[PDB]
């Protein structure tokens, strides 16, 4: 999901 | 004004290790 | 970043490292654009789905960086924010459309042999250099795998055609993104990853010999899995967004  | 000239590299007439790769791709 | 390697000194000098002050750690990368103008995703700075939402006080960052770890004498400067700007239309909830936000200096940093801007795209340098097979560089100190690096790492990997992108995943990819990284029958790997995040996807124009910034490391499933890419914020599409707020400040 999200880049972090 | 000067942006995207890196001060050790493009001002310095000096290429870093990799960006050959970059201007090949674009043949 | 996976299967990078090790930046050479000045390499990126507009690469910035976004650091969380409590508890201390590296949150993203990002990327100055001016003297006083730092580029970031805005899942970085907002993601409620995890409970993430820093308020300028709570970050910092370091600039003109090398080292992931070591305090860089007379080389970093770090500073603080005066203000976070997310795009209004920044979409959390589904597919991180439009992933971007500008972070204000509490002061101009000084330019060096280490720390230096990158440009900002235009219509026709974004029509020229974003297209499939060209290929654009990704930057970090995030992870090595889907486990951190010493130092600044540095890939280059090739744009990918959009029904490619579209085919390889069930996110809702929209024109605010684009999506790079080798093929399964290219031979080669790499990708961006955890860490990595808000970080620059530049490319070297071959026009007139700058670098560019044409992508925001936004989001993937995994690091660098066989038939997955990453996904960038596309700089341009949103380029009059950011001109407003720069154009806006102090009047
Ligand atoms: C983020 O935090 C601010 C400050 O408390 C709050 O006003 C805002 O509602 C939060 N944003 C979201 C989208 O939750
Ligand atoms: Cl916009
Ligand atoms: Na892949």
């Amino acid at each position: 999901x999200p880049x972090i | 004004a000067d942006c995207g000239l890196r001060p050790l590299f493009e001002k310095k007439s000096l290429e870093d290790k990799t960006e050959r790769e970059l201007l090949e791709s674009y043949i | 970043i996976v299967e990078g390697s090790d930046a050479e000194i000045g390499m990126s000098p507009w690469q910035v490292m976004l650091f969380r002050k409590s508890p201390q750690e590296l949150l993203c990368g990002a990327s100055l654009i001016s003297d006083r103008w730092v580029l970031t995703a805005a899942h970085c700075l907002l993601y409620p789905p995890w409970d993430k939402n820093f308020t300028e006080n709570d970050l910092l960052v370091r600039i003109g960086k090398h080292s992931r770890t070591r305090y860089e004498r007379n080389i970093e400067k770090i500073s603080m924010l005066e203000k976070i700007y997310i795009h209004p239309r920044y979409n959390w909830r589904e597919n991180l459309d439009r992933d971007i936000a500008l972070m204000k200096l509490k002061k101009p940093v000084a330019f060096s042999d280490y720390i230096h801007p990158v440009c900002l795209p235009d219509r026709e340098t974004a029509a020229s250099l974003l297209q499939a097979g060209y290929k654009g560089r990704v930057t970090g100190w995030g992870n090595l795998k889907e486990g951190q690096p010493s130092v600044l790492q540095v890939v280059n990997l090739p744009i990918v055609e959009r029904p490619v992108c579209k085919d390889s995943t069930r996110i809702r990819i929209t024109d605010n993104m684009f999506c790079a990284g080798y093929k399964p029958d290219e031979g080669k790997r790499g990708d961006a990853c955890e860490g990595d995040s808000g970080g620059p996807f530049v490319m070297k124009s071959p026009f007139n010999n700058r670098w560019y910034q044409m992508g925001i490391v936004s989001w993937g499933e995994g690091c660098d899995r066989d038939g997955k890419y990453g996904f960038y914020t596309h700089v341009f599409r949103l380029k009059k967004w950011i001109q407003k707020v720069i154009d806006q400040f102090g009047e």
